[PDB]
């Protein structure tokens, strides 16, 4: 029995051990209560405005589109405190944890980004934060690990399984199954068991709400399409949500194609995986023919997650959103192009969305189209990654 | 086939509890797992709970996490697991055999096809660790269609609605959960209210699991009204400790199961 629908068509659900259902049911009730509570909404809005810096700008990119009939705006989540959109929803979930009387936060992290966002929200709101990170990810994300520790979070390396994101996820759930009376599990994307896909969407939907208001103010009409990268699905569903009922507005999600779909070294389960049940949810995932959970790949660690949020799988199945992929090399070119022509260093995650918009422009340069790319984060964190690739291929 | 019902009636006729070990199929290898399983039976195991190696066993503590990795190091696949299951049943016609599965391995090639394969090799029950009773409808329907008992966890917190669902939907036995958290013999667990309501609701006989590692825990579970006890991590630790000594492993395994089984009278 739930208050809200745990499914998006065939996708979603609550596939957790029985011992964790009370924690999910408690969380759903607290969320439904909070959504009706003007005091909660006022507190959340106040943090978003005065701490995180909302609203974020909507920037018209004139140099990039010169000579074409594309008008391209970037929604500037790179200007959000923490440098990525993740900050929006961790502030909401931190307030939910307090509404429930929880004093501790559990979080999982691969690229470090959600770990940092969880740590900063926990530091601000006086919660004791512990973060599970696969040991392989600890090794290659030492800057984000240090940020987490500077913010007072406890970072716990995970050595089981493949020592990466899914193994950190398991360890977070194992911990929560015994600690949920005092700890909240602050899941980091629009995936996992219900109610998380719903909560994370609702706590990210200001991205699209603002985008709609800003584009109407600047252009007097809705976008032809809004384009967002998809690792787990949170920045994309945050941009999409307020446009779902505007049926003229295209919704385009971009999965990482890695070295190319045909190589198998990619992160595009929605279009190139197989539906499975894991991560607490029924969703497309990368898996062996036997049903063992596989490893994804992307140049961008933030997109390196072998499943996808169930609402995206649903929006795809009914044709409301379209999903595409962008390779490492395409994302790298979009990264360089934004730096050089607009003076903005984009996250390599977001560069996947930008790369697809650039393709939409370049393939049909006389097509009139008003596009918004969700610039989900800034790319300071990526400059060493981009430097080393550029030097290895002989550009530097 | 009604192996759990036959076993429980026979145990009740002997005023005896069930002792049910858990191991991972193919840990540490196929041939030595088959020997492990035959030794547990020879030492007095009443029923078996058997895990199929899975990449992400999120309901399991470190001990059984490591058993999966040992099985994967040996190349054990679900297909090989079902070949083992068929041989085990061919050797031992009456012992109830239950699988501990994660959902993706059941869903992977079709839910109905999975339970059909269980029926064909002689499996008696399936517990899907990450399918709560609220999500269980397609699983328990496929199970019953193929004469497989669907097993459900009854957690310590269980409210009356959960008790009624578990009583109505489970067959074979009710998995009575000793505590919250994950498996592990390094965290011991705890009820006369749960066992009584389950009996009141005509539930399948209750077996207590999670943290059963000492013989007096077996006697306490039976004394509390459970039909017996399941022990996992405690057995698998004997496998872990004696990897380098195959024959010593079988001997320590035999001693522990015999000690545990004796406690169920
Ligand atoms: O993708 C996830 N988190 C993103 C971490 O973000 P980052 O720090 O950028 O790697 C993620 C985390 C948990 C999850 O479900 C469950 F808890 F069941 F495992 C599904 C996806
Ligand atoms: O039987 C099991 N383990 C062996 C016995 O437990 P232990 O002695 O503590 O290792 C066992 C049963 C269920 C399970 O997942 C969930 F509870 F969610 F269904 C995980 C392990
Ligand atoms: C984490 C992250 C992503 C991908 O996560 P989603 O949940 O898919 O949004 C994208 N961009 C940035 C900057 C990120 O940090
Ligand atoms: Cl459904
Ligand atoms: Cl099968
Ligand atoms: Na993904
Ligand atoms: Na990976």
């Amino acid at each position: 029995t739930t208050l809200l629908n745990p499914y998006f068509g065939e996708f979603g659900g609550m596939y957790v051990p029985q011992i964790l259902m009370p924690a999910l049911n408690q969380l759903e009730e607290a969320f439904v209560s909070a959504q009706k509570d003007p005091e909660f909404q006022a507190q959340f809005a106040d943090l978003l405005k005065n701490y995180a810096g909302r609203p974020t700008a909507l920037t018209k990119c004139q140099n990039i589109t010169a000579g074409t009939r594309t008008t391209l705006y970037l929604k500037r989540e790179d200007l959000l405190h923490g440098g990525a959109h993740k900050t929006n929803q961790v502030l909401g979930q931190a307030l939910l944890a307090k509404r429930m009387g929880k004093s501790e936060i559990i979080a999982e992290t691969g690229a470090g980004q959600h770990g940092v966002a969880s740590a900063l929200a926990s530091a601000l709101l006086g919660l004791k934060c512990r973060i599970y990170m696969g040991a392989k990810d600890v090794e290659r994300q030492s800057p984000n690990v240090f940020r987490m520790r500077l913010m007072g979070a406890e970072v716990i390396p995970v050595h089981s399984g493949s020592a990466t994101l899914k193994d950190a996820c398991n360890e977070a759930l194992r911990d929560w199954s015994g600690s949920y009376e005092t700890a909240h599990y602050m899941l980091g994307t629009a995936a996992g068991p219900h109610p998380y896909p719903t909560i994370v969407r609702e706590f990210q939907r200001m991205i699209g709400e603002e985008t709609k208001a800003q584009i109407l103010d600047k252009e007097g009409r809705l976008p032809d399409a809004v384009i967002a990268c998809v690792g787990g699905g949170s920045n994309a569903i945050g941009m999409f949500a307020d446009f779902i009922n505007d049926t003229s507005v295209g919704l385009i999600g971009v999965e990482p194609g890695g070295h190319g779909i045909e190589t198998g070294e990619h992160g595009a389960p929605l279009k190139h995986g197989r539906v499975g049940i894991y991560f607490g949810m029924k969703a497309p995932m990368m898996q062996t023919a036997d049903g063992q959970i596989e490893e994804s790949y992307s140049i961008s660690a933030g997109l390196d997650f072998p499943s996808v949020g169930p609402q995206h799988a649903y929006l795809n199945s009914i044709g409301r959103a379209d999903y595409v992929s962008i390779t490492d090399d395409e994302a790298l070119e979009a990264f360089k192009t934004l730096c050089r022509h607009e003076g903005i260093i984009p996250a390599l995650e977001s560069s996947h969305a930008l790369a697809h918009a650039l393709k939409m422009m370049r393939e049909q340069p006389e097509k009139e189209q008003l596009l918004v790319v969700n610039l989900s984060g800034r790319g300071d964190k990526d400059i060493f990654t981009v430097h080393d690739i550029l030097k290895a291929r002989g550009e530097i | 086939m009604e192996r759990y019902e036959n076993l429980f009636a026979q145990l009740n006729d002997r005023r005896e509890g069930a002792f049910v070990p858990f191991v991972t199929l193919g840990d540490p290898g196929i041939e030595q797992s088959l020997k492990i399983i035959d030794t547990l039976i020879d030492a007095g195991a009443d029923a078996l709970e058997l895990g199929v190696p899975f990449s992400d066993p999120l309901a399991d503590g470190p001990t059984i996490q490591n058993a999966n990795l040992r099985a994967f190091a040996a190349g054990v696949t679900p297909a090989q697991c079902f070949e083992m299951l068929a041989l085990i049943r061919e050797k031992h016609p009456t012992i109830p055999i239950g699988l501990l599965m994660y959902a993706n391995l059941v869903f992977n090639n079709g839910i109905d096809a999975f339970y059909a394969r269980c029926e064909q090799v002689g499996v008696d029950s399936v517990l899907v660790a990450d399918v709560p009773v609220e999500e269980s409808a397609p699983f328990r329907q496929a199970a019953l269609r193929h004469n497989i008992a669907p097993i459900f966890i009854c957690p310590p917190n269980a409210d009356d609605d959960l008790l009624r669902q578990v009583a109505s939907y489970g067959r074979g036995y009710t998995y009575l959960l000793s505590r919250s958290g994950v498996t592990g013999a390094e965290n011991r667990g705890a009820l006369h209210h749960l066992i009584e309501k389950l009996k009141e609701y005509h539930a399948a006989p209750a077996l207590q699991g999670f943290g059963i590692s000492s013989p007096e825990q077996v006697s306490a579970a039976v004394r509390a009204g459970a039909a017996g006890a399941i022990s996992g991590s405690a057995i698998v630790k004997i496998i872990e400790k004696n990897l380098a000594s195959p024959k010593q492993m079988l001997a320590e395994l035999r001693s522990f199961v015999s000690a545990m089984k004796a406690a169920s009278r």
